RNA sequence: AGACAGUUUGACUGGGGCGGUCUCCUCCUAAAAAGUAACGGAGGAGUAUAAUAAUUUGGGGUAUCUUAUUUUAAUUGAGAUCAAUAUUAGAAUGAAUAUACUAAAUUUGAUUAGAGUACAAACAAGUAUUCUAAGGAUAUAUGUCUGUCAUAUUGACCCGAUAUAAUUUAGUAGAAAAUAUAUCGAUCAACGAAUAAAAGGUACGCUAGGGAUAACAGGCUUAUGGGUUUUGAGAGUUCUUAUUAAUAAACCCGUUUGGCACCUCGAUGUCGGCUCAUCACAUCCUGAUGGUGGACAAUCUAUCAAGGGUCCGGCUGUUCGCCGGUUAAAG
RNA sequence: AAAUAUUAAACCCCAGUAAACGGCGGCCGUAACCCUGACGGUCCUAAGGUAGCAAAAUUCCUUGGCGGGUAAGUUCCGUCCU
RNA sequence: GAAACCUAUUUAAGUAGGGUGUUAUUUUUUAUAAUAAUUAGGUUUAAAUAACUAUAUCUAUAAUUAAUUUGUUAAUUAUAAAAUUAGUAUAUAAUAAUUAGUUAUUAUUAGAUAAUAACCAGACUAUUAGCGCUAAGGUUUAUAGUCAAGAGAGAAACAGCUCAG
């Protein structure tokens, strides 16, 4: 498979959130970091990378 | 690129006339037992239309 | 079949269950031939019994020609699969065991130049009565 | 009776050892066939130059401002100083015309010659059209000790000597000097 | 601690079992609308990717061949040619050439909400996208963009979980907890998934059903098998047909090995031997005759012919078969 | 409410047990002839079927080969050993 | 007055929904058949040939080899343009009839909705294909018809063929 995903956290405190995908046995020096929509606020703000969970039994 | 505009060289009448000698060798080559019981009733209507 | 890759790949072709087809013939190169009149299945044995007897003809010692006496254009289309014996139906498709040609019913099989009309009506009638096919011989002069 | 025409392997392989290589690059050290330089230059002259090429790249119209003052008076300055070389410059395109058709003349009676001559003409060796080198008669050598002294500085002479010392890197034309 | 117990121990299938398969995609089959099965033929999928995506801009049109060039080509110039090739992320088909390939500048539309039609379609599921509103990119925009040329690139519901645009009543107020918007976790691959949780033997065997389903036998078929007929490679002193016969070919029979699964599954059957028989002729002897490389004899071959006849014994469970001995012959 | 520290039998590791079960090799070349292989190497194994018997209630090819008995014996006796 | 078809199923002799049947209701045709016009298609057609497998010829121009009959004689090669032929399940630029969709006309008489049952083992023949000895009353699909659920007359006698309902 060889795949991982993680959720782009907005700047402000609101949750809100998306999903990217990147291959885990790449060397990537760049986190991902982009301008996205935050419904909540009804306006664009920088989105940053973040750590996502998963399912326990 | 060998193409090159077609050409109706045979006659009308002889596409007609090619399928039906096309018709008269394989009416040859057929078995005589399946050709009598085809021609013994095919017969029949046309002498009992006339 | 599949002609891409004859020798590499293994081939199957549906048998034709009936499969009748006329090409309306005509001489291109030369002036005699021999063309067939029935739709058939045209082994290879039929050809080499009476592959010697053509060279007789058209070869001779000590003679040299340029020109082409003999064209053919036959060329295998069928693989003619088969079961073996003590199996059941199903569990697939059976194998190989020969190959042939699925030739039509106006098919030159043999386009002749110059060659002695007096040997090939004498060849021609025993061609055919080893194969019980019925088999014509043509020429220009008749035509 | 033409058909079409099948692919060489040699297009094949361009197309794909490309994509292998857009992220690599061929350029970059021996991987080339590639000689050092004249070792005049050192890791610290490119430094040298990187540092200050590197701060040149990054100028812009918004990392500078200029006074109008400054503006107006460069207007007449550059523009009198272009006048004066329009002037100079249409010339030079009227005397390239007048030099073409003296080469236009000759060549329709270039034809007009016998045999033996007229096949060397045609036919000489690229050698000698292919003469590119110096001679004592240089405008750069016969005026040098003038414009050395013409100009209203230093460093704008030495835009031509640092100059030259690179050339003669690259042709390899300096050795021990 | 099978010491003891309660239970499971898939299905399809040309009998069943062993083996193989079980979902999804593309063509042939498929018969010019769509659809169309089979343990029919073949190949593939369980991904990739933050640039391989979005808007603008530039470049040679690509490809095949020849040729010349300050020996150089971002992708040089010229000429001819190409039932659209080159390619278009991977299988196959289909299509595009304003494709595709390549260089570059700005950028995240691979954003949020709400209404609705059409195709397809048992159901559920799936598909394409216009219209309305907010908030952005591109930059003449006048306009274009709600992931990639397309089709596969996966999984229901329950339970549970992290972040949260919203609400709350087990007396009241809070905690707890439930639900809601966004979202994550399965080769549950027997892929509509019966459970969180599952293998075998029965020659000690039982019951209910079935000729819906097998072994002997009948019936259909006759590749195979046996025999007739035509042709005649090659032997026969010469010489195709005294004798012999490869190969190729046209029909017959229903004695072998088998294919199918129509009758019988609601008391029976298997080979062999004793006794008892009857029929065919494609005849082993006897009887008639032609031919002969037939001197006589003995013999070989073919035709007509079913009147009567056609062995005992040793070994073996045995038909058969080898052996000993015989006979007009031991069909 | 959660976590760390303390620890029993049992399980793992280790040891023992073969009149318990169970298991018991191959390759290369070598001697006045190929073949034969005492021997010598070669690789591996926990160890390499030792004694003895052997077409057996154990043998697929098999009515195995030779001999005995019988006018003649797929069974029987004796005997050899893939 | 049917069905033995589709789709799912620890399901295959079971069951469920669609489809077909009956009844009832309604100022009720979204219908069936026949004729004609009309649209796309890419089986078939084809002295057609783009592809794959194989293949027969022609030629400007530019050259070769041997020999003392080297101011001759003789034998040969390559090539732009031109250019043939056969075959195929998974080959077609192009291109039939019929079927199918829509519209109109005529004629029949149903359609829609609701309440609700049975069926979901099929057989043969004609045409057509796939496995099979293009063998089988064989096996699996498609388009009609008949048995099924249907007597009478003809096929010597005959569930499936003809006439007929
Ligand atoms: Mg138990
Ligand atoms: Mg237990
Ligand atoms: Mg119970
Ligand atoms: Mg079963
Ligand atoms: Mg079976
Ligand atoms: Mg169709
Ligand atoms: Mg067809
Ligand atoms: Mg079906
Ligand atoms: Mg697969
Ligand atoms: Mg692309
Ligand atoms: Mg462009
Ligand atoms: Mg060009
Ligand atoms: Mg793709
Ligand atoms: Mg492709
Ligand atoms: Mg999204
Ligand atoms: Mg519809
Ligand atoms: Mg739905
Ligand atoms: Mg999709
Ligand atoms: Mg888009
Ligand atoms: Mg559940
Ligand atoms: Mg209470
Ligand atoms: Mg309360
Ligand atoms: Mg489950
Ligand atoms: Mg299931
Ligand atoms: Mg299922
Ligand atoms: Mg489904
Ligand atoms: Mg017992
Ligand atoms: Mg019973
Ligand atoms: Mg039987
Ligand atoms: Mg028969
Ligand atoms: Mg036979
Ligand atoms: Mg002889
Ligand atoms: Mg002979
Ligand atoms: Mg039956
Ligand atoms: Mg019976
Ligand atoms: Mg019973
Ligand atoms: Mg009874
Ligand atoms: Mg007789
Ligand atoms: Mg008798
Ligand atoms: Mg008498
Ligand atoms: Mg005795
Ligand atoms: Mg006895
Ligand atoms: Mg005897
Ligand atoms: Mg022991
Ligand atoms: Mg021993
Ligand atoms: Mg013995
Ligand atoms: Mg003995
Ligand atoms: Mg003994
Ligand atoms: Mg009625
Ligand atoms: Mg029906
Ligand atoms: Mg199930
Ligand atoms: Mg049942
Ligand atoms: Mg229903
Ligand atoms: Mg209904
Ligand atoms: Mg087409
Ligand atoms: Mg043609
Ligand atoms: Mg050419
Ligand atoms: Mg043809
Ligand atoms: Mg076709
Ligand atoms: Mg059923
Ligand atoms: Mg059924
Ligand atoms: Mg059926
Ligand atoms: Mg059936
Ligand atoms: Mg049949
Ligand atoms: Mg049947
Ligand atoms: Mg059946
Ligand atoms: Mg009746
Ligand atoms: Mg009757
Ligand atoms: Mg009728």
């Amino acid at each position: 498979k060889n795949s991982i995903l993680f959720k782009l956290v907005s700047s402000a405190g609101t949750g809100f959130f998306y999903l990217a995908k990147r291959n885990a046995k790449a060397e990537v020096i760049k986190k991902l970091s982009l301008r996205k929509f935050d419904p909540i606020i009804n306006q664009y703000v920088v989105f940053n990378e973040a750590k996502l969970s998963s399912g326990k039994n | 690129g060998r193409a090159k505009p077609k050409v109706n060289h045979h006659t009308p009448f002889e596409e007609k006339d090619y399928s039906e000698l096309k018709i008269y060798d394989d009416e040859r080559l057929m078995d005589k037992q399946y050709k009598r019981i085809r021609d013994e009733y095919q017969k029949a209507a046309v002498k009992k239309e006339h | 079949m599949r002609f891409k890759n004859l020798s590499n790949t293994k081939q199957v072709s549906f048998k034709l269950r009936n499969f009748k087809k006329t090409t309306k013939y005509r001489l291109v190169f030369g002036n005699s031939m021999i063309l067939l009149y029935k739709n058939a299945r045209f082994e290879s044995i039929y050809f080499e019994l009476f592959r010697k007897y053509i060279k007789v003809i058209s070869k001779k010692k000590n003679i040299n020609i340029n020109y082409r006496n003999c064209w053919i254009f036959l060329r295998m289309n069928t693989p003619l699969t088969k079961k073996s014996k003590n199996s059941r139906m199903g569990k697939g498709k059976g194998a190989l065991y020969r190959w042939l040609v699925r030739l039509p019913k106006h098919y030159k099989l043999l386009e002749f130049k110059n060659v002695n009309y007096y040997r090939l009506n004498f060849l021609t009638k025993k061609w055919s009565k080893r194969l019980s096919l019925p088999l014509a011989f043509v020429s220009k002069a008749n035509l | 009776w033409n058909k079409k025409g099948k692919v060489n392997e040699a297009t094949v392989q361009a197309r794909k050892e490309k994509k292998r290589l857009k992220e690599t690059n061929q350029f970059t050290g021996d991987y080339t066939g590639e000689r050092p330089p004249h070792p005049w230059l050192s890791a610290k002259r490119l430094r040298s130059i990187m540092t200050q090429y590197q701060v040149f790249a990054n100028k812009n119209r918004l990392n500078i401002k200029v006074d109008k003052k400054d503006a107006v008076e460069m207007k007449k300055q550059f523009e009198e100083i272009g006048a004066h070389e329009y002037y100079r410059m249409r010339t030079e395109q009227i005397i390239n015309e007048k030099n073409n058709q003296v080469i236009d003349q000759i060549n329709k009676e270039i034809e007009t010659l016998p045999f033996n001559i007229y096949e060397e003409i045609t036919k000489m060796p690229k050698d000698k059209i292919y003469n590119f080198n110096t001679d004592s008669n240089s405008p750069y050598i016969l005026y040098f000790e003038q414009i050395a002294r013409m100009f209203d500085e230093e460093h704008l002479t030495k835009l031509k000597v640092s100059q030259r010392l690179q050339k003669l890197a690259e042709d390899k034309l300096g050795e021990n000097d």
